[PDB]
């Protein structure tokens, strides 16, 4: 799976959880944090697309970035 | 062999602040903290530190003992991360104001908020060892967050003040230990740290997904050693280091849908049947450190059912990182012994402060900065504070003179 594919599963489960954000554009710029994503939920964000890609390691090593963009980046670096 | 928690007792603060007011006063709407699970946090006054908690929390322990089995103490462990010198133990004054033998080994334990569990799991070995037939330990965990006016403006509305202390021995009254069911999990990592005196720097982000990595492993560690045992139906509550309560839920979210496949409501019925009762307490005081799992323990007690004897798993974590999953028996009869402590009723009884009170708190708080060589306190900075305190029984910090800390009962 590529960087862009991955970015589109961040957004969906982004979506699941804030659902205000249903029909709201998401650039890759966004930060979680920025759109209202409280600590919990973006921390839920981060394991749903770690289950939904089977990736069965440390959750730390999805830590870091800065938007979800960057995200996407280190899901894809990891498989 | 019996072992563990013989007396409990909790020293939550003399005020508090309503988180409430705290979002009002920063423009936030309401939901964010009700949100995250958050009600009130303890606030220490400049009159207080972490010996004056300490004491507070272990005094009723003390008074209720023979003369004998006060004797019997012969190991004081206090956990902190907000310690006072880089040499000189707490538990030197604290030894000196409950007025406990000299024949005692005295000692700090330091490991962020693991430094409680660290100190239980160290108690429960002396009295395991058999080298002491008899003695007993104190263990007391005591933490404060003496912000001053960030790299700590993360963890504000988080972080509160607090102290629990443990009477460790053969005859565990309160809480019965699961001898040998332990399983541990830690490596370093740059979670949160405390690298300067009155401060905390961290990326609170990393921390949680640091947290949820050891509460799986660490469980596993102790599944491997406890053959058969079930995360829903071996343990009849789950007491967890609260950092604040809306984390503990996620993390008993994430660990019932990896363990049992549960679905969303069925996880949410078990939360607030197992869970919810230790988050309780926590939710009066804030994030308490290397505490809040003890106080979360006896808010299970106080808040959960014992009309027959339960099993709770307790999950201890520190960032930095360290942490361990392990369990003990609470019986009827320890629960009545835990509710005659009225901890309900002595956090209902603190003071509430006005967000003009905090602020002036705040700023009152760089006269007794860590390192601070002379200092007398004013212990009519808040007149009202001062008239929930005064008549109690409570030791209070005097003065620091010459660096040595002088106190006195009010
Ligand atoms: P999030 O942006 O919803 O923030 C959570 C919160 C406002 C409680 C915040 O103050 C915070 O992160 N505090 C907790 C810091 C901490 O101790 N984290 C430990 C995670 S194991």
């Amino acid at each position: 799976m590529s960087k862009e594919q991955v970015l589109k599963i961040i957004k969906k489960y982004t979506r699941e959880i804030a659902p205000e954000l249903e029909d709201s554009p998401l650039e890759p710029t966004d930060s979680l944090k920025k759109l209202g994503i409280d600590s919990v939920n973006r921390a839920e964000i981060i394991m749903m697309v770690m289950e939904d890609l089977s990736l069965n390691i440390p959750r730390i090593e999805l830590a870091g970035a800065k938007n979800i963009g960057e995200l996407a980046d280190l899901f894809a670096a990891k498989l | 062999q019996q072992v563990g928690i013989e007396a409990l007792s909790v020293y939550g603060g003399a005020a508090q602040l309503e988180l409430r007011k705290l979002a009002q006063a920063r423009q936030l709407d309401i939901s964010r903290f009700d949100n995250l699970m958050m009600k009130e946090k303890a606030v220490s006054l400049p009159y207080e530190d972490p010996v004056s908690y300490a004491v507070n929390a272990a005094k009723p322990i003390i008074d209720r003992l023979s003369d004998a089995d006060k004797q019997r103490i012969e190991m004081v462990i206090t956990c902190s991360e907000s310690g006072i010198d880089f040499g000189k133990s707490m538990s030197t004054y604290i030894q000196e104001y409950l007025g406990l033998s000299r024949n005692c080994r005295m000692f700090e334990l330091k490991q962020a908020c693991y430094s409680g569990t660290a100190g239980l799991q160290m108690a429960i070995n002396l009295i395991l060892s058999q080298t002491f037939p008899g003695a007993k330990a104190l263990v007391i965990a005591t933490d404060i967050s003496r912000f001053l006016v960030y790299d700590w403006s993360f963890a504000e509305p988080s972080s509160g003040a607090g102290a629990v202390a443990l009477l460790v021995s053969d005859t565990p009254h309160i809480f019965q230990i699961d001898v040998g069911c332990n399983g541990y999990y830690g490596y370093e990592v740059m979670d949160t740290c405390r690298p300067n005196p009155d401060s905390e720097a961290g990326d609170a982000d990393l921390s949680l997904l640091s947290y949820l990595d050891c509460c799986e492993n660490a469980y596993r560690h102790y599944q491997n050693r406890v053959e058969g045992v079930d995360y829903r139906e071996s343990f009849d509550y789950l007491s967890f280091h609260t950092p604040f309560g809306g984390m503990v839920k996620g993390a008993h979210r994430n660990m019932m849908r990896r363990l049992k496949r549960a679905k969303p409501a069925e996880i949410e019925a078990d939360f607030q049947r197992r869970v919810m009762p230790g988050l309780v307490y926590c939710q009066q005081v804030g994030n308490i450190m290397g505490a809040t799992l003890f106080l979360s323990l006896a808010s299970t007690i106080d808040n959960g059912d014992f009309s027959t004897p339960r099993r709770i798993g307790m999950f201890s974590y520190g960032s930095g990182c360290c942490s361990e999953f392990y369990s003990g028996v609470v019986t009827p009869e320890g629960a009545a012994i835990a509710a005659q402590q009225g901890i309900s009723a002595q956090l209902a009884d603190r003071y509430s402060l006005s967000m003009e009170e905090y602020e002036q708190l705040l700023y009152h708080s760089s006269a007794v900065a860590f390192g601070t060589r002379n200092v007398t306190l004013d212990y009519q900075l808040f007149p009202g504070v001062w008239k929930k305190i005064a008549g109690k029984g409570r030791l209070v910090l005097k003065a620091i003179k010459e660096f040595h800390r002088k106190y006195e009962w009010v």
